[PDB]
């Protein structure tokens, strides 16, 4: 179990890891930095969705 | 006689006044023109996929 407990960690760190090394080109998609943020997908103004990425 | 010269005037005077009106119609295409790459590229920024510096 000791041994079973050290791949735990390994692995436990390889999710923080992941949870601040997705980027997107300097942003921060599963950080938890990335609040609600709106696509403007229409010709005028307005008409956007917000995407939140817990 | 008199009416006869002040038409051919007066054909001077209003083209004249045309000229004006299509000199201003030039720079009319135009500020339409960057008006509307205004626009365009503001809907590119008004997404929250792109980082401050774009």
């Amino acid at each position: 179990r000791v041994a079973i407990q050290e791949e735990i960690t390994a692995l436990n760190d390889e999710l923080n890891r992941v949870a601040e090394t997705t980027s997107f080109g300097g942003n921060k998609l599963l950080n938890g930095t990335f609040a609600t943020k709106s696509f403007q997908i229409g010709a005028d103004n307005g008409e956007a969705v917000m995407l939140n990425i817990k | 006689n008199v009416q006869s010269r002040g038409l051919g005037v007066a054909v001077r005077n209003a083209n004249d006044g045309i000229s004006m009106a299509q000199t201003a119609e030039g720079a009319m295409k135009e500020t339409t023109n960057i008006l509307q790459r205004m626009r365009d590229l503001s809907l590119q920024s008004a997404n929250g996929s792109n980082s401050k510096a774009d």
